[PDB]
């Protein structure tokens, strides 16, 4: 039976962070809550609709009825920051199974916005007598890990043999991701030249290179 | 007619029960005072598992057609699925 | 010269008292209406017996104690205490010593030195609702069975092992320097 | 305490198959089920199945029925799950975790899970990567692509430059292959005097790549 | 009080009954509709009920296991007469020869006379049965702390055992074992049923598991019960033979210092509930009667094993036990014994002595009264010894008579009462004559295994006090089939048995064991008629006289001193020990006995005391003096006598 869950929330320190899960008489179900962390593997906090293990602190509480299932965490703090997971038994009408719902992702607010560093390369050049001219536009330590990257040629935008990485937690706390575009000498040559046009927060951040 | 459910036992003159079809499943129980009669909307299962536990202590003093009752209910009582509530309209009748 | 002898006998008894038939049921079974017993278990918190801690100066007998490792003596408390009573019971034994709760990297020197059937009481308890720590604080990994405070460790101990009593007598694992 | 170590972690194409180990530990092996569960990166849980470590009854999930085969080995407390006919759709982190009870009217949660291992599927051969230098305070750095599969690293003097140096996560290609860089940030002026060279290292293949990065 | 008249639809049809109350209210005494209607609580919406529901532990399946239940209690012989356990009176019934049996309708009302509460009302129940307030009777304890206790309540119809485990932070865990007949088993609250409940079903029984799947996960941590062999043994086994079973466990269990501090793991949480099923199954098989009569061969059995068992586990664990006790039996066994005598029925035929001895241990429960029955153990013990060969292991009948013999005898031994000093003295001194090198053997092997080798052995009683694990092991069984590790093992529980630290070796019963200094010295004691012989490793006692044999220089002192009529001296006689004359000048052939009540042992110079042999009649003399006992080509052991004249002789040869 599928089970339906929120994106993600994120809430201010301290609040009372709420989850909730829906299903059709879910309230009849006996619902369990897994909590996961980026290289982890998931953890049960709450089984049972409210009932929890040892391990786990008295900040964390929940409950199950009608429609919709709930978690709480009292006084969330930072360290709470997570994916969590509503998962039912279901009898399967004779094909027994185990269903887990979208999951959400929970954030706590805290950490101040900030800008990326960006840097962008031209052709190298053993690159260009390889007959390549890719070029490397790499962001650095910014927050919250979400940007959008363009490239542009001269006075044009720039589609075709763009490829971007995702966001990813840094050692830095912050959020760092790369843009690579695939050009040929030719299309390198041919143009004045091209930038990496980076958007966070709203703002702009462009860097040019160029043949000469 | 079908109910939601949502009382002293001397306070019931009739009670009256339907089959799993009427009520798709929702085992519902009509209960009624004794002319002026005020009708109640009951749990039909616990009414079930009530007389049967009742026929049972005292079965040594039953006659005939009381244990005739009791097989009866019990039938019935084991026909009633449960499960097959989770997948119900359980304000249906509300 | 020899006498014959008679066979040996069993001392003769008393005849049986007789059966009191006036004896009513009432009487054989008083109160008919009884109810089924319930017990009411000891609650009390443990709490760290602040009256001992970790010693704080150097000693070794180098006679007394059982195994050694890196810089430190390690002792197996002969008298068989309860988990409790080991604080205690090391404390007045020897000098500076202590209630030891085996590491991660200590806890296998140890064990290697116990059989199959000898259980040691260690130092090792939980503060909280968790943390499980140590005189020398720390945190441990504890087996967690039973909601008890009290761990031990044996020849097949990975970790600290929860109990659901302490009240049983084990020898004690205490150190020294 | 309560354990369980996976592995047979690998990088498999589409059609081949893999077999996932769990072992356990720290207690009673017949006193308890085990689940399997899928996770793709970015996606949530897909429970994948159950078996009885005591009487072998195994549940399945429908959408694997067919190509999925359990089976434990009582006298060391290893369970192993089978995937065949494998896709590139399969890219996923598999999960072991201690399983009570399951039957055909109830079930239990999962209490402890293992650390899980990462299966990849491509068509992608093995390829070791081109690498070219990235010239420039002043930030420098190399760049590795093409190659297959993850992952490469990238060390400098040998390990000798640490502080100042960062590096990004690999990107996958539309061409199915990878592409890394790494950069450190220097004074300026130590670029007419210390030298920098990246020492790439892509265990795959056996290649090692000395790269001196100049202005 | 209000009629009420119910419609149904059956099958389209609408029938109808009517639904009397006072007319049945006035013959079921204890039916109160009104208080099953509030728990009935039929004004519960559907969310409310599921909720129960979705709480409540569900078995994943259930075993199916097959089996047929035995007959326990045979068709009423012929010549037998009708006994009425509530008209109990002096006559009807006199002689051990006369076949009877007892009616088990007013048996039963006895053994469940007590009424109470069998289903509370409580966090694990109230959810799953309603309220039964019945006649019943049951089992209980509770251990480390009282943090864990277990009731093992029972009912003439169905068993239900509560295990609850409560931790340093107040909560508890609950979880109960239902068994019984399927067709009578407690009226489930609400839309459930057994068949999700339950674990086990055969033809007639079944085994249901009642609790939430929260305590359900936080049990099987540690109780894991085998519920298939469990399931079975319940049915199959006999009355008799169940508990047969049970006891020998908590015997073995308790032996090997056990209870001595309890573990809360599977096996023991296991015995518990073995503990109340054997209860049940003798309660059971009165009540599946057809309201006929119960031979009372087959109530002596029942009852003598579980009054065996109420004592021991009483000990081991301090339970204690409500119910299932008829005076009405006791009193018939009490009439019987009083229809013979003690001290002759060592002369009547063996099977007849098992009956007798069973009658007694239930007719004088505790032996709190009739100390009689020691003369009468003491008679069986002795026409015994004089038929059993020379140190041989007993026999497999012996010890089952003797085993049943020894009840009334450790009964006695529980309180520092001098009653029938000379009577129990005697019997510790044959049971000590029979602990011969084979029976040691043969007992370790016994325990090792886990027979009825092990279980009982008059070694258990006896005044041998010189045995440690050395010697153990040097008699130990000498075979490949055996784990040697567990063989160790065996002697560590026989060693611990026989601890001087364990209740029922006090001796105190021994006027002599006063002139006892230093008890941990003591090799032997031999209470002969009008005196006492004590064999020790220490100089000083209290005695009228000192020897000492030939050993070894490097062996252990062996001291021997006789208490004249068990009167205690001043202290140990002054000076050196006397020598023992030896005689040369005697034949093995003799004319009649003239070693009769007199003591014949042997030692080895090196080892000490290897056998003890007690002459009370002709023909232990002529056994003796016939065999190869005297093994005059071994100079390293040698041969003594004790006189009741307070001497000792040494044996030089025999022509
Ligand atoms: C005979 O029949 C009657 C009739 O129903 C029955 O009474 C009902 O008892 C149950 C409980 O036994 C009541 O249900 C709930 O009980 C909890 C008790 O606290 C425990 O559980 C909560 C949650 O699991 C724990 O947090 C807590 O620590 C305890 O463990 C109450 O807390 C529940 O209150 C809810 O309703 C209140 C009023 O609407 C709210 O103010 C409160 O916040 C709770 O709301 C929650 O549930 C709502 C349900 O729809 C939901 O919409 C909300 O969002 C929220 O989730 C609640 O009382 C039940 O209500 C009782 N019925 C009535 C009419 O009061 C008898 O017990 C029964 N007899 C027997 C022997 O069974
Ligand atoms: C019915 O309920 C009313 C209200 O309390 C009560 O007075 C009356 O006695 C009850 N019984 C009957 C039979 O009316
Ligand atoms: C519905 O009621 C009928 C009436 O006899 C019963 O036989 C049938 O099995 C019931 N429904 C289900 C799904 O069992
Ligand atoms: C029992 O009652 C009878 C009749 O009154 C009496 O003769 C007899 O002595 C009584 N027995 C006892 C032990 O009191
Ligand atoms: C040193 O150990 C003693 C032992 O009782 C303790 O009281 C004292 O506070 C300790 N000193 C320090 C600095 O911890
Ligand atoms: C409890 O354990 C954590 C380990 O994750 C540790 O960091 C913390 O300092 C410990 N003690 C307390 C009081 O939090
Ligand atoms: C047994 O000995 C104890 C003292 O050791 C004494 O209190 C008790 O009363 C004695 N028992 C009897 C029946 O005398
Ligand atoms: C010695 O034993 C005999 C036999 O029992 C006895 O009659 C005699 O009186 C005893 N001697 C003394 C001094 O009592
Ligand atoms: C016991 O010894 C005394 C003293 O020598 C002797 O007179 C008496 O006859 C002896 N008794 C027996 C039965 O030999």
């Amino acid at each position: 039976y599928e089970l339906t869950q929120p994106p993600s929330v994120s809430v201010a320190p301290g609040q009372r962070a709420t989850i909730t899960c829906g299903g059709h008489n879910i309230g009849a179900k006996n619902v369990h809550w897994y909590q996961q962390k980026p290289g982890q593997a998931p953890v049960l906090v709450i089984q049972y609709d409210s009932d929890r293990p040892s391990g786990i602190p008295e900040r964390f509480s929940g409950s199950n009825s009608g429609s919709t299932a709930t978690l709480t965490i009292s006084r969330v703090e930072a360290g709470d920051e997570a994916d969590y997971y509503c998962q039912v038994w279901d009898s399967g009408r004779g094909h027994p199974l185990y269903v887990f719902g979208g999951g959400t992702k929970v954030t706590v607010l805290g950490q101040p916005k900030a800008n990326p560093t960006v840097t962008l390369f031209p052709p190298s050049s053993e690159e260009l007598q390889a007959n390549k001219a890719t070029l490397v536009c790499l962001i650095s330590d910014f927050y919250p890990g979400a940007v959008t990257v363009a490239w542009k040629a001269d006075s044009s935008p720039v589609k075709a043999g763009v490829e971007t990485t995702t966001p990813s937690k840094q050692s830095n706390n912050k959020y760092a991701a790369s843009s690579y575009l695939s050009l040929t000498p030719e299309q390198w040559k041919s143009h004045r030249s091209y930038s990496c046009q980076v958007t966070h927060e709203g703002s702009t951040v462009e860097k040019t290179v160029a043949p000469t | 007619p079908c109910c939601h459910v949502t009382l002293a036992l001397e306070n019931i003159s009739d009670i009256y029960l339907v089959s799993n079809q009427t009520c798709d499943g929702f085992s519902l129980a009509s209960l009624n005072s004794p002319q002026l009669v005020i009708s109640r909307c009951a749990n039909g299962l616990n009414v079930v598992s009530f007389f049967i536990s009742i026929l049972k202590r005292s079965s040594s003093a039953l006659t005939g057609h009381l244990r005739e009752l009791l097989t009866t209910l019990e039938t019935l009582y084991g026909s009633f699925s449960v499960e097959d509530l989770f997948g119900a309209n359980l304000n249906r009748y509300a | 010269t020899w006498v014959p002898k008679p066979n040996v006998e069993v001392w003769p008894v008393d005849p049986p008292p007789p059966v009191n038939f006036n004896k009513t049921a009432e009487q054989e079974y008083g109160d008919k209406e009884v109810k089924l017993p319930h017990w009411t278990p000891t609650l009390h918190t443990f709490q760290v017996p602040q009256n001992y801690t970790k010693a704080n100066c150097t000693y070794c007998n180098t006679r007394e104690y059982t195994f050694s490792y890196k810089g430190c003596c390690f002792y197996f408390t002969k008298k068989k205490h309860t988990w409790n009573g080991c604080f205690q019971a090391c404390a007045e034994l020897y000098p500076c010593t202590y209630f030891y709760g085996p590491t991660p990297d200590i806890l296998p020197v140890v064990t290697r030195n116990l059989n199959a059937i000898e259980s040691l009481w260690v130092g090792v308890y939980r503060v909280g609702e968790g943390n499980w720590t140590s005189l020398d604080g720390g945190t441990f990994k504890v087996y967690q069975i039973f909601g008890s405070h009290c761990t031990y460790v044996s020849k097949f101990s990975t970790v600290p092992v929860s109990h659901h009593e302490c009240s049983f007598l084990k020898p004690c694992l205490c150190v020294s320097q | 305490q309560v354990q369980l170590v996976q592995s047979g972690a690998d990088v498999k194409k589409p059609g081949a198959s893999v077999k996932v180990s769990c072992k356990a530990s720290g207690y009673t092996f017949i006193h308890f089920g085990i689940s399997w569960v899928r996770q793709a990166p970015g996606q949530g849980l897909e429970w994948m199945g159950w078996i009885d470590t005591n009487n072998g009854n195994t549940n399945y999930a429908q959408s694997l029925q067919g190509r999925v085969t359990m089976t434990t080995d009582t006298s060391t407390g290893t369970a192993y799950m089978e995937l065949r006919s494998l896709s590139t759709d399969d890219t996923a982190v598999y999960f072991c975790a201690r399983a009570l009870e399951m039957g055909h009217r109830s079930g239990f949660p999962f209490d402890y899970w293992g650390q899980g291992v990462l299966v990849t599927v491509s068509p992608a051969s093995t390829k070791g990567p081109s690498v070219f230098p990235l010239a420039p305070t002043a930030a420098l750095g190399c760049l590795v692509k093409d190659y297959f599969p993850e992952p490469v690293t990238v060390s400098w003097n040998s390990g000798a430059l640490t502080s100042g140096v960062h590096t990004f996560p690999a990107v996958l290609q539309s061409s199915g292959l990878y592409s890394l860089s790494s950069v450190v940030t220097v004074p300026s002026s130590s670029l007419g005097t210390q030298t920098y060279i990246c020492n790439v290292n892509h265990k795959p293949s056996n290649t090692k790549v000395d790269k001196r990065v100049e202005p | 009080l209000s009629e009420v008249k119910l419609h149904l639809d059956i099958e389209g049809h609408a029938s109808h009954y009517t639904i009397p109350w006072t007319e049945l209210m006035a013959k079921v005494p204890g039916l109160s509709p009104e208080a099953l209607w509030r728990e009935a609580n039929v004004t519960e919406d559907l969310a409310s009920m599921l909720n129960r529901y979705k709480l409540i532990y569900k078995t994943s399946g259930t075993l199916g296991i097959a089996l047929a239940e035995p007959v326990d209690i045979p068709a009423v012989s012929e010549g037998s007469m009708q006994v009425d356990a509530s008209k109990v009176h002096p006559g009807v019934i006199s002689g051990l020869n006369s076949p009877a049996c007892m009616l088990s309708a007013p048996l039963e009302k006895q053994l469940f006379y007590y009424i109470g509460t069998m289903l509370p009302n409580t966090r694990p129940h109230s959810y799953v049965f309603y309220q039964l307030r019945c006649h019943l009777s049951y089992v209980a304890l509770s251990i480390n702390g009282d943090k864990f206790q277990y009731t093992g309540a029972m009912t003439s119809k169905f068993l239900m055992g509560t295990y609850k485990r409560v931790t340093e932070k107040g909560d508890e865990h609950v979880l109960s074992l239902v068994f019984g007949k399927t067709k009578d088993l407690p009226d489930l609250r609400g839309p459930f049923s057994y068949p999700s409940l339950t674990s086990a079903q055969s033809g007639d029984y079944s085994l249901v598991i009642v609790t939430t799947f929260v305590h359900y996960a936080n049990f099987h941590n540690y109780f894991v019960p085998n519920l298939k062999d469990m399931f079975s043994r319940a049915v199959t086994m006999t009355a008799a033979s169940y508990a047969r079973y049970v006891l020998q466990k908590l015997v073995l269990l308790e032996m090997k210092g056990g209870c001595r501090e309890p573990e809360l793991d599977t096996e023991t949480l296991t015995t518990m509930f073995e503990v109340s099923v054997a209860f049940f199954k003798v309660g059971h098989a009165v009540g599946e009667t057809g309201n006929g009569c119960v031979d009372l061969r087959w109530l002596a059995k029942s009852f003598f094993e579980l009054t065996v068992l109420k004592d021991i586990i009483g000990i081991c664990y301090g339970a204690t036990v409500k119910g299932m006790q008829s005076y009405g039996l006791e009193r018939l066994a009490a009439m019987l014994m009083a229809t013979v005598k003690m001290e002759e029925l060592g002369h009547l035929t063996t099977e007849k002595q098992e009956y007798a001895l069973r009658l007694a241990t239930v007719g004088y429960p505790k032996a709190g009264v009739y100390s009689g029955l020691i003369g009468g153990a003491t008679s069986v013990l002795l026409s015994a010894y004089n038929r059993h060969p020379l140190f041989q292991p007993l026999h497999t009948v012996m010890r089952e008579t003797l085993f049943i013999g020894s009840h009334v005898v450790l009964r006695e031994l529980r309180l520092n009462v001098t009653t029938q000093g000379p009577n129990l003295a005697l019997y510790q001194l044959l049971s000590t004559a029979l602990c011969s090198a084979l029976e040691i053997g043969e007992v370790l092997r016994g325990l090792a295994l886990g027979t009825e080798s092990g279980l009982f052995s008059p070694c258990y009683l006896s005044l041998r006090f010189d045995l440690t694990r050395d010697k153990l092991l040097s008699m130990a069984p000498q075979e490949a089939t055996l784990d040697q590790a567990a063989v160790s093992y065996a002697v560590d529980g026989f060693l611990g048995r026989l601890s001087l630290e364990r209740e029922d070796r006090d001796a105190w019963h021994l006027p002599a064991y006063k002139c006892v200094d230093r008890l941990d010295k003591v090799l032997m004691i031999i209470p002969l008629i009008n005196v006492t012989f004590i064999i020790s490793s220490d100089r000083e006692v209290r005695g009228s006289a000192l020897y000492e044999a030939s050993t070894t220089y490097l062996s252990s002192s062996l001291f021997l001193s006789p208490v004249i009529m068990n009167k205690c001296s001043q202290g140990a006689v002054a000076g050196e020990p006397r020598q023992i004359p030896k005689i040369q000048n005697f034949t093995r052939t003799q004319k009649s006995c003239i070693f009769c009540g007199f003591a014949l042992l042997s030692y080895d110079e090196k080892e000490g005391l290897e056998t003890t042999t007690y002459i009370t009649s002709q023909e232990v003399q002529n056994s003796i003096l016939s065999s190869n006992y005297f093994d005059f080509d071994n100079l390293h052991v040698h041969y003594l006598l004790l006189t009741t004249n307070g001497t000792v002789m040494e044996i030089a040869g025999l022509y």
